[PDB]
């Protein structure tokens, strides 16, 4: 090792990494699905 | 204090404003004001030394006296109208006594002399709570009766608060007083626009909260109460200088920072109502805020004050602060002017 | 007294590098910084920027307006009209207060 | 491009900026009337909810 | 101002009639600036903690960008509805009180006498 | 209420006329500011006695009365020697005489200069306010 | 209220005893129940400024 | 390409800026070929007077 | 010369109770 | 303008993401290529101004100023490069960032189409500029110069914000084209007199007008070199650009409200010029030279005649290049002897014969030698001021005489006489220092051959 006192962030917190990435993927997929469901709803309610 | 006490006390602190904010009846609004007053007291006096005891005492007798006056308004109104809410027909003097009492609870000048001292005797995190979360309950009452408030009382209080907050803060070397007088001045802006557009009072409150929160968090990082204590930041947490400076300019209302938006929109809406004279003095005395905010910036980021030998040990060590909230509130409180149209309405 | 560095001394920039250009302490970074300023500063901006400005045509209609004034000063002289009228707007179209 | 584009864009801009200017003046006139007269959708101030009036027969007749 | 208008549901974030309005474009200049405000936060976070500003913690940086665009998208949708309602109420008021917003005939400059101010 | 009527007697008649009635009003008006100032003064920065307390009240109220009497006279005297009623320069001359009186009573040449300028401008803007109908505390229109 | 939570959740924490003409125990009318019940029904829906 | 990539930063900005101005034009075509001064009839294969 | 940076005398003016 | 702005916004990532040994080369290379792109604005073949969108638009007044700003960024980088060589890397990149930020705001400030947008950008420039003067200034007085600069501006700028809001609450908009085509004559009531001062004092302070100018000699005398270059060349011209833009909506009150300010400028310029005769500090002598030139610019704008505007626009660009050249030259000595006293170093032509040539040419531009555009401005301002009234020639005659004395006295003192031979640290002029002077002087000579480009709006 290098540090006498082992760092708290010695290795990635894989729980947080997967959770951190998981939320991001979910939010983009939810955001994009929501957008399409709005453009369809928007068009449908207005005769386009 | 043990976890049971914190859960009970912190829940009650949170509970108070939620009761005041969700309540139709005035007595339940008063009840929420009591919950906040009672539960904050143990938090303020936790360190138990001569100064926090005086702070918790001055706070209690001020806020209890103001509570009794508010209750008198709620009761004289029930005598006059047989109802537990203020009406268009509520006596004029009943409304004014409510205003003065609530301003006494907010710290608005000339009922302000308690606030800088109480903020001085308590720890930084309870100053954060006292100068932020504790203002929502009295303000939420005021926003519910803005059609009724006498504007002459409101503008004299706001003009006074902007002047006294500027003059008071100009003489302070203690950071906690600089934050109290900062609060007094901003409450002047929230209150000045209250009878005209209560939505702008909420914008000015929210922008003030997200500026005042990280500023306290920044002082809580090294526990720095003085101008000389905060001057050592270049040799302690130099990564913090970039955002302390902007937040201080942002608190000062300087463009193109988010803190210009509240003053600018309040001035704009005041002059939609022909409130020219008051608006001009308000903006002209807000300049004094920027001077003693600038003086702080001079001492911290734009110069390097002398440092001491023992600070070298401080650098060998590793800090686990600040948290992810400081960065989020720092950016939003300074770099969000280009989103102004989405904030006003 | 307090702990403080002494004031740093008066260095000669040419002592170690006699071809010092003024930009950098490292000779190789130094020459390429001089070269960049001369190329983008003089060969590109001043030369092409000056050329591009000399061939902007009819700048602000300074040229069209002359070509048009000659057309009008001819047309009006042969047809006996005045070279330039006193009134700009026709008096017919102007309803004055009574 | 030719002068057309800059000219007709400037016409397009001037129209946008002009329509906005009239809407802003029209909103002040509207807000002045709704607030002072309470006959519009804005500045409606609360009056007690009548759904909580007790309509039952009472202990006494005169009510 | 608009607190007590008719049909105003309490604490409803995006009422149903907002769905008749076109959604914010995903790459809206306003949403994109949210993405950059998120990215800076991740950079400021690394700076405050003494980490490599751009290399460190990309999972955090990705989630700061995603969080601000996600929230900004829905917040933008609400402000569009609030702004749409403002015009809706403003114009329907003009219609219901025509005598208060009279159409005016503006004279042409042929008929107007603007005073002349010499600059000598 | 009467006490409001009295202070509106100041603008029933064009400036420069009924000169003593106006001088009396602004003398009372200055006294009211002096009394309000003393009340805060004695309460927040209390004196060492009680006679010394009352002395400070008298010293502030006569000084405040003196400023008001010199303002309301110099304004009305200038406004009729020049025969120019609707004129802010009258109130600038009166406001400065008020400022000069303040410095005279305070043993401070510096105050007289600051007082002559700051109060003269404040007095002029009060006149320009009444001509153009600016309100200090307007009521909500929009 | 400032956060019409009670109205949103459809509950009534304190909304049901706001005024005299509210429900009383054992159906005992309050003094001036008739008049108040009239005033609250008159000023219902027209807003505060019109009602004044 | 791990110390010279920075040279697409500014050239990209110019290209992105030029494209952003081409949109501002697309948004302001409400008076294209309608001015009292330049309005004319469209030539055979002419769809718009300017783009 | 060298950039002036605050000395002990300069900083002692923020060391009081008031400014 | 988004093709001049977006690439400029990219010099900030490029500053930070570049190597330590490439920051100064890379940024200064791309700054030149950005000032080339700004020449596209000069493609004005018609009498209609360029309107790019609802935000930005360029006029014959805002184009010379826009270009002068973009060209000045590469100049200031080279000026700041030798006195920052001892700073660690993040300080250099933080200095480069503050200079770029000042170029981005300045370009947006001159291209803005609405007064409120102008005001915010016109106030944002205080931040990078306050940081520059204070963080990187040299003497203890830099702290008092930042306050004087910050609060002269802000005190003047609060009334302007009020007045701009009143204009919109009444007209409905702040668009500069609409306010031009719908302007209504103002009444001569006592309220509009104050509206006039409200709209003007902000810009009259930034010029600065005589009387309220003590911030400028304080700011200059303590700013780093690039602080003085931007101040003397662009930030003073924010005042002039504002007054021209907003004075359209202020008629006819400018026919009488201007008298106090024509008189402070005409008399004030003599007071400032005569100061330069007895000024013991070289950087101070130039700063008062700026105050006395802007006096004519104030005086000529207040009379609103086609000639007076034309002379002021030329003098704005001419002063922009000339004052900056002087500050760079005074800095070149200062970066050798670290003293600003003008009489300390003498006879410098003996050891800097080429740098003594630039001194002469800068000095000749300052005293407005024909045919330089410095004279065209002074000459067309005099012509208009003569028509306004014939006795202004008395005061302009004097100021022209004094302007010759302190210009040559500046050259005779420092470049002639015997050498101050104890100054063994007079190193030969750097190639960088000489390029910096050629870049100031060549454009100034080129603009004399094509004066059409800086005639402004009226001509
Ligand atoms: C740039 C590319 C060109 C190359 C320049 C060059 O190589 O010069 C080398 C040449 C010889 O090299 P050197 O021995 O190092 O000379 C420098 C000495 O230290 C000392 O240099 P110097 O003093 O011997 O020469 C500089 C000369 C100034 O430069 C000149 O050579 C004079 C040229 C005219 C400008 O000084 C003056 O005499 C001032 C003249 C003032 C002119 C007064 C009349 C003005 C009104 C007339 C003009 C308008 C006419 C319109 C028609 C109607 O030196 C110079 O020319 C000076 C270099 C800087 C250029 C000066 C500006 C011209 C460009
Ligand atoms: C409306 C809310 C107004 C803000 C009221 C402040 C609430 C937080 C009370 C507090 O104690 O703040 C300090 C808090 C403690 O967290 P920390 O500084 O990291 O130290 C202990 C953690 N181990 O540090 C914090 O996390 C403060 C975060 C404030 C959140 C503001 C959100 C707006
Ligand atoms: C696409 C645009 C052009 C890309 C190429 C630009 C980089 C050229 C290569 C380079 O980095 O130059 C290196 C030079 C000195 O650096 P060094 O690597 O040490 O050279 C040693 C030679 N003996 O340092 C330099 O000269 C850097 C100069 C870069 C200037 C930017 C060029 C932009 C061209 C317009 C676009
Ligand atoms: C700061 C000074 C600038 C002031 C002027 C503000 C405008 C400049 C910012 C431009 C950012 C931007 O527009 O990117 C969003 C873009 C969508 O743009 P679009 O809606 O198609 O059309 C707008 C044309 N102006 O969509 C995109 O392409 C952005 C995605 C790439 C972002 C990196
Ligand atoms: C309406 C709002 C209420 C006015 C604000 C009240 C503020 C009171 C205050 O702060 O006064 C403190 C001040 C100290 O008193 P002191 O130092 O003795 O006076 C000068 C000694 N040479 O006492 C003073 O002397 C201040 C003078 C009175 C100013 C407030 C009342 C002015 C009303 C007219
Ligand atoms: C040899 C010089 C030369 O080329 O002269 C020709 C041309 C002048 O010809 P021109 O004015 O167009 O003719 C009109 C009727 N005689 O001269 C010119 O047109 C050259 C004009 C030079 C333009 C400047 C080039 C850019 C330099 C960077 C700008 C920095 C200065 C900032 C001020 C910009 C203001 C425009
Ligand atoms: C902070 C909010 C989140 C927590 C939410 C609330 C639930 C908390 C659950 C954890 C509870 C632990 O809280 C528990 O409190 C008790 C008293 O009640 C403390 O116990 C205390 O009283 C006991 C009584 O016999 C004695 O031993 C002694 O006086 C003291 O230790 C425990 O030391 C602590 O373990
Ligand atoms: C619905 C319920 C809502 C619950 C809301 C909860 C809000 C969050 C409250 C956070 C409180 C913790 O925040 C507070 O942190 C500070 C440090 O800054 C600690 O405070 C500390 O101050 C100094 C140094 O910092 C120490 O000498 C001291 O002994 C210690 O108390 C407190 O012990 C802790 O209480
Ligand atoms: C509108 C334009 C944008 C304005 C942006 C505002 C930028 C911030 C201005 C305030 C100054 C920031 O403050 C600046 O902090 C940096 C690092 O953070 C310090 O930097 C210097 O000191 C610290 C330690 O002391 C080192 O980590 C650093 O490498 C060194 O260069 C500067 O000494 C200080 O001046
Ligand atoms: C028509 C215009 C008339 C202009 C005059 C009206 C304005 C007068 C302003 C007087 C200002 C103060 O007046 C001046 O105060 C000083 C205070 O130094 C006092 O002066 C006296 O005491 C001071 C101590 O303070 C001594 O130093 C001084 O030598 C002595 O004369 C006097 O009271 C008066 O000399
Ligand atoms: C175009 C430039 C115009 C320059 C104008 C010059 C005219 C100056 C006239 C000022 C005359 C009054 O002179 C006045 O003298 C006093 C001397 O006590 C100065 O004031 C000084 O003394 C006073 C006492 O009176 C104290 O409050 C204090 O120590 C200080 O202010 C004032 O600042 C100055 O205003
Ligand atoms: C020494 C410098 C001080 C500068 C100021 C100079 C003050 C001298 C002028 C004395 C003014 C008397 O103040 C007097 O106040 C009353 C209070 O109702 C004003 O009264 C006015 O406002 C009230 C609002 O309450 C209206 O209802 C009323 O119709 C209107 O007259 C008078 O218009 C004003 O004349
Ligand atoms: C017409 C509109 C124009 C209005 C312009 C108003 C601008 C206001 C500028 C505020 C100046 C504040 O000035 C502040 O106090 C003084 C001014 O001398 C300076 O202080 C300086 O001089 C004082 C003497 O009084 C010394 O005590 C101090 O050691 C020295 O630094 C401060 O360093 C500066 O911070
Ligand atoms: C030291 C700072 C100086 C502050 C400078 C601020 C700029 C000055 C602005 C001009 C003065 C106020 O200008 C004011 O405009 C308002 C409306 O806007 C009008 O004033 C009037 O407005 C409307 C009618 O329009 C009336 O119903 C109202 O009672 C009255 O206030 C007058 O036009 C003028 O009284």
């Amino acid at each position: 090792k290098f540090y006498v006192r082992e760092p708290v962030n010695a290795k990635p917190n894989w729980l947080a990494v997967g959770l951190s990435v998981g939320a991001s993927v979910f939010m983009w997929i939810y955001l994009i699905q929501t957008h399409n469901e709005d453009v369809l709803e928007y068009k449908r309610r207005n005769g386009l | 204090m043990n976890p049971i006490t914190l859960a009970i006390i912190y829940f009650t602190i949170f509970l108070g404003p939620v009761i005041t904010m969700s309540s139709t009846n005035l007595m339940l609004m008063w009840v929420g004001l009591e919950f906040s007053l009672l539960a904050i007291i143990p938090m303020l006096i936790n360190k138990k030394n001569p100064r926090s005891t005086e702070a918790a005492t001055k706070y209690f007798v001020t806020q209890a006296t103001a509570s009794m006056i508010i209750l008198l308004a709620i009761v004289l109104n029930y005598k006059q109208l047989g109802t537990w809410m203020f009406q268009q027909q509520t006596n004029g003097l009943i409304l004014n006594m409510t205003l003065m009492a609530l301003s006494m609870k907010l710290g608005l000048a000339p009922f302000h002399f308690w606030l800088p001292e109480v903020t001085q005797g308590i720890p930084l995190h309870m100053g954060l709570i006292l100068l932020t979360w504790q203002k929502i309950a009295p303000l939420s009452i005021l926003i519910q009766i803005y059609p009724l408030l006498n504007s002459t009382i409101i503008l004299m209080l706001a003009i006074t608060s902007i002047f006294m907050g500027a003059w008071g803060g100009l003489n302070q070397t203690q950071m906690r007083k600089i934050m109290a007088y900062s609060s007094i001045a901003h409450m002047g802006w929230m209150l000045a626009i209250l009878p005209y557009n209560p939505s702008l009072t909420l914008l000015n409150l929210m922008i003030y909260i997200i500026l005042t929160a990280p500023m306290f968090m920044a002082l809580m990082l090294n526990n720095s109460m003085t101008i000389n204590s905060i001057s050592l930041l270049w040799n302690k947490t130099p990564a913090m200088l970039t955002m302390i400076s902007l937040m201080l300019l942002s608190l000062g209302g300087l463009p193109p920072l988010t803190g210009f938006l509240p003053k600018w929109i309040i001035i704009t809406e005041l002059m939609k109502n022909n409130c020219l004279i008051m608006a001009t003095l308000m903006a002209m005395m807000a300049l004094l805020n920027l001077f003693f905010y600038t003086r702080l910036i001079y001492s911290t980021s734009l110069t390097m004050f002398p440092t001491n030998n023992n600070s070298k040990m401080m650098t060998h060590q590793t800090k686990t602060k600040p948290n992810l909230m400081f960065s989020t509130l720092a950016i939003m409180s300074t770099m969000t002017l280009p989103l102004a149209p989405q904030l006003i309405t | 007294q307090w702990q403080e560095d002494p004031e740093p001394e008066d260095e000669n920039v040419y002592a170690k590098n006699p071809d010092f250009h003024g930009y950098d302490s490292d000779p190789v970074v130094d020459v390429w910084n001089m070269r960049a300023v001369f190329f983008f500063g003089f060969s590109i901006v001043l030369v092409f920027g000056t050329t591009f400005v000399a061939y902007v045509p009819d700048y602000r209609m300074q040229e069209w307006a002359r070509r048009e004034a000659e057309r009008l000063v001819k047309y009006r002289e042969v047809n006996g009209l005045p070279i330039m009228e006193s009134n700009y707007f026709d008096p017919s179209k102007i309803q004055l207060p009574e | 491009d030719g002068p057309e584009k800059n000219y007709e864009k400037t016409l397009a801009i001037l129209q946008i900026e002009s329509e906005k200017a009239e809407l802003r003046l029209k909103e002040q006139e509207v807000r002045r009337l709704m607030r002072a007269r309470g006959d519009g959708p804005w500045y409606q101030f609360p009056t007690p909810e009548k759904e909580f009036i007790d309509h039952s027969p009472k202990a006494t007749p005169d009510n | 101002m608009m607190n007590g208008r008719p049909g105003h549901e309490p604490l409803k974030f995006l009422p149903d009639e907002a769905r008749s309005l076109p959604p914010p474009k995903l790459n809206d200049p306003r949403l994109v600036y949210m993405g950059l405000l998120g990215y800076c936060t991740g950079l400021m976070d690394n700076m405050l903690r003494m980490r490599p500003v751009m290399r460190a913690g990309l999972h955090r940086q990705l989630l700061f960008v995603t969080s601000f665009v996600f929230a900004g998208y829905f917040y933008l949708k609400r402000q569009n509805y609030l702004y749409a309602v403002k015009d809706h109420d403003m114009f329907g008021y003009i219609k219901l009180h025509p005598e208060d917003f009279p159409e005016k005939e503006k004279k042409t400059y042929a008929e107007i006498l603007e005073p002349f101010h010499p600059v000598r | 209420a009467m006490v409001k009527r009295f202070f509106e007697s100041y603008h029933e008649v064009p400036d420069g006329t009924q000169c003593h009635r106006k001088t009396y009003i602004t003398t009372a008006l200055g006294g009211i500011c002096g009394i309000i100032g003393s009340a805060y003064s004695v309460s927040l920065n209390p004196a060492d006695s009680t006679l010394e307390a009352v002395a400070r009240v008298g010293r502030y109220t006569f000084t405040a009365a003196a400023i008001g009497a010199m303002f309301g006279l110099t304004t009305c005297v200038s406004a009729q020697v020049r025969e120019k009623p609707d004129d802010p320069l009258n109130y600038f001359i009166g406001g400065c005489a008020g400022g000069l009186t303040l410095g005279a009573r305070t043993h401070s040449y510096g105050t007289a200069a600051m007082g002559c300028v700051y109060m003269g401008t404040a007095a002029a803007l009060f006149k320009i306010g009444k001509l153009e109908g600016w309100e200090l505390f307007p009521t909500p229109k929009v | 209220p400032f956060l019409d939570i009670q109205k949103k959740l459809g509950i009534s924490l304190d909304r049901h005893f706001m005024f005299l003409s509210a429900e009383q125990p054992y159906k005992n009318a309050a003094r001036c129940h008739a008049f108040e019940k009239e005033w609250i029904e008159c000023a219902h829906g027209i807003g505060g400024t019109r009602a004044k | 390409l791990r110390e010279h990539w920075v040279h697409i930063l500014v050239p990209a900005g110019f290209v992105f800026g030029c494209y952003l101005d081409r949109k501002d034009d697309e948004k302001l075509t409400a008076f294209r070929n309608k001015s009292m001064l330049f309005q004319r009839e469209l030539r055979p294969n002419e769809e718009v007077t300017w783009k | 010369a060298r950039q002036w940076q605050p000395d002990i005398e300069w900083a002692e003016q923020f060391s009081g109770a008031v400014m | 303008m988004l093709k001049i702005i977006l690439p400029s916004l990219m010099l900030l990532p490029l500053t930070w993401l570049s190597s330590p040994k490439k920051t100064w080369t890379n940024v200064t290379s791309y700054s030149f290529l950005i000032s080339l792109t700004s020449l596209t604005l000069l493609w004005q073949t018609d009498e209609n101004y360029k309107n790019f969108s609802n935000m930005f638009s360029s006029d014959p007044l805002s184009t010379p100023l826009i270009i002068l700003t973009a060209w000045l960024l590469p100049l200031m980088l080279m000026a700041s490069q030798n006195h920052l060589k001892k700073d660690n890397n993040v300080l250099q990149k933080l200095y480069i960032s503050m200079l770029i930020s000042l170029q981005i705001l300045l370009i947006m400030t001159f291209s803005a189409t609405e007064l409120i947008m102008f005001y915010i950008l016109f106030e944002a420039t205080l931040i990078p500029t306050l940081i520059i003067i204070t963080r990187w200034g040299n003497q203890t007085e830099r702290l008092n110069a930042g306050i004087y600069f910050l609060f002269y501006t802000l005190i003047g700028s609060i009334p302007l914000l009020i007045a701009l809001i009143l204009i919109q609450n009444h007209v409905g908009t702040l668009n500069l084209m609409i306010l031009s085509f719908t302007t209504h004559t103002l009444d001569a009531s006592w309220s509009n007199n104050l509206l006039w001062l409200a709209c003007m004092m902000a810009f009259l302070i930034k010029m600065p007008l005589y009387g309220v100018h003590l911030w400028l000699p304080k700011a200059h005398v303590e700013a780093p070199i690039a602080g003085s270059m931007i101040l003397a060349a662009i930030l003073l011209k924010l005042g002039s650009y504002g007054m021209i833009r907003i004075s359209i909506i202020l008629d006819p009150l400018t026919k009488y409200m201007a008298y106090p300010f024509i008189l402070l400028s005409l008399w004030g310029m003599i007071m400032t010029s005569s100061i330069c005769l007895r000024q013991t500090d070289l950087k101070s002598l130039i700063a008062y030279s700026s105050v006395s030139h802007m006096a004519l610019v104030i005086a000529s704008i207040m009379i609103q005649t086609p000639w007076s505007f034309m002379g002021a626009t030329m003098l704005m660009i001419a002063h922009g290049l000339t004052s900056s050249l002087l500050f760079c030259l005074a800095n070149s000595n200062y970066e050798r002897i670290h003293s600003r006293t003008m009489i300390m170093a003498r006879g410098l032509q003996m050891v800097f014969p080429l740098m003594a040539t630039w001194w002469l040419m800068a000095s000749l531009a300052n005293l407005a030698l024909p045919p330089s555009i410095n004279l065209m401005g002074e000459l067309f301002i005099t012509m208009s001021l003569f028509s306004w009234s014939n006795f202004t020639i008395i005061l302009m005659g004097i100021n022209i005489i004094i302007t010759g004395m302190y210009s040559m006295y500046m050259i005779i003192t420092t470049q002639r006489g015997k050498l101050t031979n104890h100054m063994i640290n007079l190193q030969p002029s750097h190639t960088r220092e000489l390029t910096l002077m050629a870049l100031h002087m060549i454009p100034l000579i080129l603009l004399t051959t094509s004066p059409k480009l800086i005639t402004g709006l009226t001509m």
